[PDB]
């Protein structure tokens, strides 16, 4: 699993799938507005192609992973599980298969930097 | 740089992401056909 500790992943009911990212899932009765941790999808940082998000393709894409899934599992990272804007932080499997990784290998999405400036700085 | 910032050290999944990413990136990939 590349780090010792395992990170900390629970199955969630699927609510719907709204964009290519952010999905509304429903995590031991708790409905949240969730986006894939690493991923960036729908809305650019600053859309420079214009057609650089992939929008309809996208959300479809995530559509397709996440209602043939039967299992499927939220896990979230070391960062946060929540933002304050009320939506969650996590990486969605489908049975296992981590549909964050799907979105980047298709080149739909990009991942999201997260910044580690060198150390502290 | 990145004109980005955050505190906490995020790499686990990183790199999972990544190879993933530098696959679709070479591969010119709809997004990244955006180059």
């Amino acid at each position: 699993a590349t780090s010792t500790k395992k990170l900390h992943k629970e199955p969630a009911t699927l609510i719907k799938a709204i964009d290519g990212d952010t999905v509304k899932l429903m995590y031991k009765g708790q409905p949240m507005t969730f986006r894939l941790l690493l991923v960036d999808t729908p809305e650019t940082k600053h859309p420079k192609k214009g057609v650089e998000k992939y929008g309809p393709e996208a959300s479809a894409f995530t559509k397709k992973m996440v209602e043939n899934a039967k299992k499927i599992e939220v896990e979230f990272d070391k960062g946060q599980r929540t933002d304050k804007y009320g939506r969650g932080l996590a990486y969605i499997y489908a049975d296992g298969k981590m549909v964050n990784e799907a979105l980047v290998r298709q080149g739909l999405a990009k991942v999201a930097y997260v910044y580690k400036p060198n150390n502290t700085h | 740089g990145s004109v980005a910032y955050v505190y906490k050290p995020n790499n686990t999944h990183e790199q999972l992401l990544r190879k993933s990413e530098a696959q679709a990136k070479k591969e010119k990939l709809n997004i990244w056909s955006e180059d």
